[PDB]
RNA sequence: UCUCCUCCUAAAGAGUAACGGAGGAGCACGAAGGUUGGCUAAUCCUGGUCGGACAUCAGGAGGUUAGUGCAAUGGCAUAAG
RNA sequence: CUCAUAAAGUGCGUCGUAGUCCGGAUUGGAGUCUGCAACUCGACUCCAUGAAGUCGGAAUCGCUAGUAAUCGUGGAUCAGAAUGC
């Protein structure tokens, strides 16, 4: 790698609120604060009509 | 008319007309009118020969035209005198050499083939032949 | 729209024509004047021409598409554009 | 390290099972990670190039190459050598932590998440994708943006056909749709 | 911050900050904060993350954002599938409850088409 | 039209004419010269955010169909690019 | 006796000049009333969206005092249906 070039790439700490930590090398600085991550995503975990409405709005 | 869409020059020198020809064979049809003088044949004379030849069959059958005319022919008007520039192109012709079949059909009987392509010989202004597809 | 307690409203001739057809199968188009009649679950799959004012639009009744009115479904309008 | 360590210890196993291989050189690796950015309106104002330039390079951890034009274009008034574009290649230790960045962050923040195509590689067994807005990347404040701007994302990998490509991603757990 | 997908506003206050949703109004909104047990008048900025996590659930308890977006996509294809009296208005972009065309109709039909 | 360059005519060494058939020049460049080190094209197909027939990215097919500061011819991969 | 709490105002708090907590058109869904029946073709309620519009060219109109301007209320017609009278 280059020196002096590249920005500073230094280790921090990503905390979602499923109650999910961890730990990744990126350029941000300080630590992040995430509000889903691919552990609560719906997507992820698997969370992803006409006559019925008749018969229910004029069930006889 | 026949004459070809674009070309890279658009005159050619007169050049000679020596040797015998390729080309010889009856390849897609059936009958042949085969050149057996040597000459040019005119882009109207090869037009006049095809309407005879369509005419004389009524529209059955098949017609190849066997040969093209590529190479453009100039002409000095009157009253301009000799030397000022090669002359402007007039008409195309294509230059026949013996045993050259000009023109081919297929899908006639016989004696109908051989009375359109009389036809078309007497339009045409070279001798000509009759010719059937031989197997090798 | 019509009220939840009324009920949906139906005429009492489309909805006999509607039952004989049911009980005696498919038959012609069932020819009708009630542009004022909702489409009911138990006419699917039915041919109704709807008068619209000349003449009697038919009409292909199924499943995803009950529950409006065949003066919906049958335009009354003849309308092509201005400047044509 | 975290997925290069996973790939190591199960995936290979996975698609050794899967395929009925006989090398593990033959099971396929992902090989890099090419990040692209179009900024051709460049033309217009050559700085918002460099602030393209500095938007990948915060999202990558990579000073990235400025990419010019192969030859000149008459519809979109470019010349041979002007500068239209940015590009970063992600190979190794980068490439992984990178890949991991992505696959746990980046993408669930996508806005109307409904998966990605299963019909996007080349008939290869390589996968491209794109970013409409950098902002899923948590590397760019929100209040700093001058112009909403996208990306896109190619990995390179040695398998030898489609099957083979979508079957590795899938072991990596890619979301597919 | 983020709710829902986008980026909530940060120094305005909750019930505004809470109706820059897309699936969320005023009415909506006190709902939410009601439910969150969260006063009105207090701003995102000076919301700690908890009672943010708190707004996130119950605006996933709503339907918000992409899923409202694909209902009213989905009913609007629907009506011109099925080729009613307002599909087909919808179809022509004229307006759809009855209102009068011979004159106005401009939101439906756009800016004036001169001949 | 008049000086200079390229092809053909020009008849397989050279040269060779016409108010014969076709095109160019009257410069550029202190790097577009020297050397050392490295590299390989046109076009098409597939996938990809804005991006569309055509911008940048990835892979394949292809094999010099590209390129040469400016015409045409002869050259060029050891590249002369 | 009912229709029938007048509104502007007043006091407090918020908004702090932004297409906005202005604007309320358009559209999707869910309803109520009247009427045999609200699709062409009623009104109103709730939820959801939030269009043009940031004071209007040439030109043109009304008003001399409880008037202009501005804010509400009632009636006729009428089963229901006023921004009109
Ligand atoms: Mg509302
Ligand atoms: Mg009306
Ligand atoms: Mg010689
Ligand atoms: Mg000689
Ligand atoms: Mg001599
Ligand atoms: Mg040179
Ligand atoms: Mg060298
Ligand atoms: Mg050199
Ligand atoms: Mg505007
Ligand atoms: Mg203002
Ligand atoms: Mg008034
Ligand atoms: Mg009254
Ligand atoms: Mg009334
Ligand atoms: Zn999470």
């Amino acid at each position: 790698m280059k020196k002096d070039i590249h920005p500073k790439y230094e280790e921090i700490t990503a905390s979602c609120s499923c109650g999910n930590v961890m730990k990744i090398r990126s350029t941000v600085g300080h630590d992040l604060n995430l509000d889903v991550c691919s552990k609560c995503h719906p997507f992820f975990t698997g969370k992803q009509g006409r006559v019925d409405r008749f018969n229910k709005r004029f069930n006889i | 008319m026949l004459q070809p869409k674009r070309t890279k020059f658009r005159k050619m020198h007169k050049g000679r007309n020596r040797g015998l020809a390729q080309g010889t064979d009856v390849s897609f049809g059936s009958f042949g009118l085969k050149a057996v003088g040597r000459g040019r044949l005119t882009a109207r004379q090869i037009e006049a020969a095809r309407r005879a030849m369509t005419r004389a069959v009524k529209r059955q059958g098949k017609i190849w035209i066997r040969v093209f005319p590529d190479k453009p022919i100039t002409e000095k008007p009157l009253a301009v005198r000799m030397g000022k520039g090669k002359g402007n192109v007039e008409y195309w012709v294509a230059l026949i050499q013996p045993g050259k079949v000009l023109y081919e059909m297929d899908g006639v009987p016989e004696e109908l083939a051989r009375e359109a392509f009389k036809l078309a010989a007497a339009k045409l202004p070279i001798k000509t032949t009759f010719v059937t597809k031989t197997v090798m | 729209p019509r009220s939840l307690k009324k009920g949906p409203f139906i005429d009492l001739h489309l909805l006999k024509k509607v039952e004989k057809a049911v009980e005696s199968g498919d038959k012609k188009p069932l020819r009708t004047w009630s542009r004022r009649s909702t489409i009911f679950p138990n006419m699917i799959g039915l041919t109704i021409a709807v008068h619209n004012g000349r003449q009697h639009v038919p009409v292909f009744v199924t499943d995803e598409m009950v529950g409006h009115k065949l003066g919906e479904f049958a335009p009354t309008r003849t309308y092509r554009g201005h400047a044509a | 390290a975290k997925l290069h360590d996973y790939y190591k210890d199960e995936v290979v196993k996975k698609l050794m099972t899967e395929f009925n291989y006989n090398s593990v050189m033959q099971v396929p690796r992902v090989e890099k990670i090419t990040l692209n950015m179009g900024v051709g309106e460049a033309i217009a104002d050559k700085k918002l190039l460099d602030n393209a330039a500095a938007d990948l390079a915060a999202i990558s951890g990579q000073k990235p190459l400025i990419t010019k034009a192969r030859k000149s274009v008459a519809g979109f008034k470019i010349r041979q050598g002007y500068p239209i574009g940015c590009k970063v290649t992600l190979r190794g230790e980068r490439m992984w932590e990178f890949f991991e960045r992505l696959i746990t962050i980046a993408v669930p923040r996508i806005r109307d998440f409904r998966g990605l195509s299963a019909k996007s590689f080349d008939g290869r067994g390589n996968y491209s994708m794109g970013v409409r807005e950098q902002i899923i990347f948590p590397e760019i404040d929100y209040d700093k943006v001058d112009r909403v701007r996208g990306l896109d994302i190619t990995i390179t990998t040695t398998a030898k056909s489609d099957e083979e490509g979508r079957a590795l991603l899938a072991a990596f757990d890619f979301p597919f749709r | 911050a983020r709710i829902a997908g986008i980026n909530i506003p940060d120094h305005k206050h909750a019930v505004i900050a809470l109706t820059s949703i897309y699936g969320v109004g005023k009415t909506r909104s006190k709902a939410i904060l009601a439910a969150a047990g969260i006063a009105e008048d207090v701003k995102i900025s000076e919301l700690s993350e908890g009672q943010i996590d708190t707004l996130r659930d119950e605006v996933a308890k709503f339907v918000v954002e992409g899923d409202l977006r694909r209902e009213i996509s989905m009913s609007i294809k629907r009506l011109m599938d099925l080729g009613c009296y307002r599909g087909l208005r919808h179809r022509r972009g004229l307006p759809v409850r009855g209102q009068r065309t011979k004159t106005n109709a401009r939101t439906r039909k756009g800016p004036r088409k001169p001949i």
